[PDB]
RNA sequence: CAUCGGUUCUGGCGGGGGGAUAAAGGCCCAGGGAAUGUGGCUCCUCCGGGAGUGUUAUAGCCCUGGGUGUAAUACCCUCGCCGGGACCGAGGACCGCGCUCUGCAAGGAUGCUGGCGUAAUGGUCACCAGCGACCCGUCUUGAAACACGGACCAAGGAGUCAA
RNA sequence: AGCGAAUGAACUUUAAAUAUGUAAGAAGCCCUUGUUACUUAACUGAACGUGGGCAUUCGAAUGUAUCGACACUAGUGGGCCAUUUUUGGUAAGCAGAACUGGCGAUGCGGGAUGAACCGAACGCGGGGUUAAGGUGCCGGAGUGGACGCUCAUCAGACACCACAAAAGGCGUUAGUACAUCUUGACAGCAGGACGGUGGCCAUGGAAGUCGGAAUCCGCUAAGGACUGUGUAACAACUCACCUGCCGAAUGUACUAGCCCUGAAAAUGGAUGGCGCUCAAGCGU
RNA sequence: CUGUCCCUAUCUACUAUCUAGCGAAACCACAGCCAAGGGAACGGGCUUGGCAAAAUCAGCGGGGAAAGAA
RNA sequence: GGGAUAACUGGCUUGUGGCGGCCAAGCGUAGCGACGUCGCUUUUUGGAUGCGGCUCUUCCUAUCAUACCGAAGCAGAAUUCGGUAAGCGUUGGAUUGUUCACCCACUAAUAGGGAACGUGAGCUGGACCGUCGUGAGACAGGUUAGUCCCUACUGAUGAACUCGUCGCAAUGGUAAUUCAGCUUAGUACGAGAGGAACCGCUGAUUCAGAUAAUUGGUUUUUG
RNA sequence: AACGCGACGAUACUACCCGCACGUUGUAGACGUAUAAGAAUAGGCUCCGGCCUCGUAUCCUAGCAGGCGAUUCCUCCGCCGGCCUCGAAGUGGCCGUCGGUAAUUCGCGUAUUGCAAUUUAGACACGCGCGGGAUCAAAUCCUUUGCAGACGACUUAGAUGUG
């Protein structure tokens, strides 16, 4: 239908600050920096107040206002990125081959690498490479069970993924073979 | 599709129906 | 368009009420304001509001409405040309948020008496700022989280296990018991639910409700009265405060 | 190259007529309205601005009749006047129709000029280039298709005579 | 059309569309009385003749490039396709008539190509304008103008016959009908979701949810002798419904465009090829 | 043992690159690269694409051959 | 005996029967009407068939195995159904005139098709007349039809660019396949009987390209 | 790729390189054949003033097809040397020398090509002449080899030697 007008806003806290050049999103605050590229939709970025953004979008369908509303909850997500950081807790549970769950970091690259022994006995030991700036930690709160923590949303979310897909079974009862490394709590680190 | 959805018309007008309301065998066969 | 989302026509014996329970209040509210002479408004802020069975067993002899604040509003009459009496358009500012009607022809030293001495323990409900701190102990959990001696205490149903992993229990299934690490304790340390002095979100609560502890206090609070006799509002001491309308 | 005739393409200019003697529109004359409500004012934790109320006020607008006005312009139909280009020059004393009639654009091109006067123009072959283009005959059928004859060349080679 | 005209396709005042036979002047009509072997009761009728009437619009229009008679002479006796009308048949094919048109013996422009399609028919040349069909070069001419639609994991560029329907699409646009909403609509978040009653029969056990039947009352804001999860039974959760917060348009079914699928085999190939996406696709 | 098959042995017959010299015939419209389209189960020349480089030697297992229909 | 037709299918074919009733948005204002359901086929106790067969090239997928997935009381093992997938491979018997069905043996499995009216290439296993008849045929009675070259592919030379050496890589082809054994482990799992998998290791089958140390065969070494 | 390309060795003549005298030599076609940011397009450029639709811009452009001379000008071209630079199919900068040079102004010559006739003028390639420097090569046949083979083709060896 071409509408005429369509505009969101986005607020930011006191303690960050956000540059945004032709499509990119740099966003600083106390948990770091964090960019985003957007270069690939369609929206005019401007200031409406002391601390909103608004972005808005002229001529375009409702494919387009839905591009908006996404790319909003985008900015918004790193944000809570910058503010807040994400933190996912995951738990490993095992029947009679206990899981062996090493986590180092390496100076070259400087990434993360999570081996896991031992799953279902398996000889094989599978090592995962974790996406930039994820921390892992075998917390001594509960037992059996790992803490992934960051700043970006994406990555976090990704490497707990990974994590999950990787250790996965082959070949037998799904309602009888329990065991494996699944995610538990999703949420903020403060 | 089309036999689901003639199915789940068919229910849904015979429960609304149902909701607000409050011999050839045995020919054969002898 | 296209695109949308899909309702389910629900297999359901009961349908929506709509306006003839409204009109039902309605004629209602329009018998019952002549036959009594004190029509008392009520307020239950962060309540159940389960217990207003009981408090109506109790007063059979009166009639209590607890229903759309705008509904019985309008229908008390907000404007003076609509009302049934001189001043049940002052009461319907007092008729603001969570309110409701008890009409009665009793006296109001036994009301506020009766509703003074009236106080019932019941759940935590969202919101309410926590008054102590619970930590379910560690090892084999039961239906009660520690608050009962363990010695005279039932271990927990096994079928709330995906219910409390939901709500975020780091526990698992040994030997058909729920479990927080070891049968036998240490292993790790305890979950603490809330803190206290801290405001409960939604998920503690929900915690709270299924281990059956009761971390708050029902008590109905009235914010004015209305005597038709003598056509007066009396506000009372809690409608000071509240938003009025 | 200049002045003509015939056919033709194309650009511009000056008028006339018709609509509802265009409808609009400017400027005035009255009358009446409203709101996407101007100015006031009334509000609102105002970078800012909103909301409210009401009929010109410190913007305006709509609508109805009236004058300028037979206004202008658009569109359609018409009367002419200039400019640029292409192709063509059939006939060969006069006769005729005419005219703007010493003459003429009037029953068909003359006038002035330059270089060359020789392979320069023109022509023929071979090649290239752009475009076009089934292998002939016989036979059948409504028609194709099949089928048959065709290695090449020279000479001979088939509706004649009589009653 | 009407039956406020009558009567009741078979009704009518009137009258459609659609093709079609005949006639349209001196090659005339009458009227009038002479004859006849015909005829009549009869100079009475019919035929054969006389007189008159209009030679100018002489008896519609339009063309007319002449028409008629006789004698004689040569080649010809096939059909195929299609429109319309019409009779019959099948699952579909199809079969048979009538008229007209194209091909025969016909070149040329276009449909990329071509028996049947569209335009137009022909001496040798020059100039101009077109038809059908086209204007992104190949290829002459528009990356022309206006408003919109469509993104296809082998779209479409005219096939709309089939596949193919009351078909599947949480693709996209326009529209129609119905319904709810500051008496707070849809979605969501926090709560209630109660008592008789573990209602009757049956089961070892079955308390709303293994089974059979009815399904009531109160409390009301509302709650089903219960929509699902669950227990050996419970318990517990959840749905329906209801209240608070939020705040303004929603949601149900159809219809009409475009798009996807709606069935496909086997050497590598075809909108003519390239290629084309606010088109170089589709409608005007 | 066999009215069965295969192999080994023998015989019969046909089986043969280049140079010197000698030296035909069959057959021959003109040709000869492919794929799609060319309504008449028809292509070899036409449309539009793939492409496409002189002159030769050898091998050859493909095409240049077929119906006529109750 | 006469006439008409003289081939034929060609965006055909494939997976879900027909008949009658009920319902049936609609069209319509009686008739057509899909999906479902009910009745018949059809139930109260466990041989058919009357042109075949074999080798090789290429293609299809409507996948038999292999690879990866989704679902299943799928404990393990062995499997079943479905999906993407044609890269890779895809037997021998008994029986019968032949084939299939059933049954029996190895195997990972021992799938189905096209090469376009001539099922890619190769091989193998009558109709007319006449006589006499006709409730019926017969005739040693006659006549008669049966049509070494170009090109592709595989290799080998090659003038022009002065000869020669050392290279680059457009384009074109393309390759690996399956099984088994050791360890995992008599572990996971399982009442028991049974009983895997990833990592690591070693061989074998088929296919492909090479090779003559050795071994076997061949003998004009006529030694 | 036998009509795709590169590197290097040796290249007798012919002429290998160098300069001009050129050529009635060729060309799918000189006539100012002038012009390097990158990146984005719901942003970019900048001297940090501001600027951006617009390459209908910048450069260049006067002189017998461009003469001779003179006041004034240090501006712009060209050629050779040194230092450096450019490799994706190989160039540009600086300095220097030397040559030419309207930014202002002036005198002398243009005539006759007769009223137009392409204003024969550029580039690279190739060919004929000179005069300066430099060098004195290979392949094939023939014989031979067997790492090869139908014939060709291929690996080899013939000049004094480990022949």
């Amino acid at each position: 239908m071409r509408y005429i007008h369509s505009e969101e806003t986005i607020p930011v806290p006191e303690n960050l600050k956000v540059s945004i050049k032709s499509r990119l999103v740099t966003v600083e605050g106390p948990r770091g920096k964090l960019q985003k590229d957007l270069s690939h939709i369609a929206v005019n970025f401007s200031v409406v107040k002391k601390g909103v953004i608004g972005l808005e979008i002229h001529h375009g369908s409702r494919k387009d206002v839905a591009a908006l509303r996404t790319v909003r909850t985008i900015i918004n997500n790193m944000i809570i990125g910058v503010t807040k950081g994400f933190k996912y807790k995951m738990r490993y549970v095992y029947a009679h081959f206990p899981i062996n769950v090493n986590v180092e970091k390496n100076a070259e690259t400087g990434c993360y690498e999570v081996e896991i022994r031992n799953f279902i006995g398996e000889k094989i030991v599978r090592k995962v490479v974790m996406a930039p700036g994820v921390e892992v930690e075998i917390s001594k709160a509960q037992k059996d069970e790992l803490i992934l923590s960051g700043n970006s949303l994406e990555a976090v979310s990704q490497s707990a993924a990974d994590i999950q897909q990787i250790c996965k079974v082959r070949n037998k009862d799904i309602r009888k073979f329990l065991d494996g490394i699944y995610v538990s709590e999703k949420g903020n680190i403060v | 599709r089309h036999a689901q959805k003639i199915q789940m018309r068919k229910a849904i007008k015979q429960h609304e129906e149902r909701n607000v309301k409050g011999t050839a065998k045995a020919l054969s066969s002898q | 368009p296209k695109s949308k989302r899909a309702r389910v026509y629900h297999l359901i014996q009961v349908n929506k009420k709509g306006r003839e329970a409204k009109e039902r209040l309605f004629s209602n509210i329009r018998e019952t304001i002549p036959k009594y002479q004190h029509c008392f408004v009520f307020s239950v802020d962060n309540m159940r509001n389960n217990y207003l069975k009981d408090v109506r067993h109790e007063l059979n002899d009166c009639r209590i409405f607890f229903g759309k604040t705008k509904l019985m509003a309008r229908a008390l009459g907000t404007t003076p040309e609509e009302e049934q009496a001189d001043g049940l358009h002052r009461l319907t500012r007092y008729l603001t948020g969570t309110v409701g009607l008890l009409f009665t022809n009793r006296d109001p030293a036994d009301i506020e008496s009766y509703f003074s001495n009236l106080s019932q323990v019941d759940f935590a409900r969202a919101g309410t700022v926590a008054p102590r701190t619970v930590t379910v102990p560690t090892g084999i959990v039961y239906s009660t989280g520690g608050e009962v001696p363990p010695e005279h205490d039932v271990p927990v149903s096994h079928t709330l296990e995906p219910e409390l992993r939901r709500l975020g229990m780091p526990v698992r299934m040994i030997k058909g018991k729920v479990c927080l690490g070891d049968e036998k304790g240490e292993a790790s340390e305890g979950y603490t639910i809330c803190k206290e002095g801290e405001v409960l979100d939604s998920r503690q609560t929900r915690l709270l409700k299924l281990f059956s502890i009761c971390l708050s206090e029902f008590k109905v609070s009235l914010l004015g009265y209305w005597n038709s006799a003598s056509g007066e509002v009396t506000e009372l001491e809690a409608g000071k405060t509240r938003p009025k309308r």
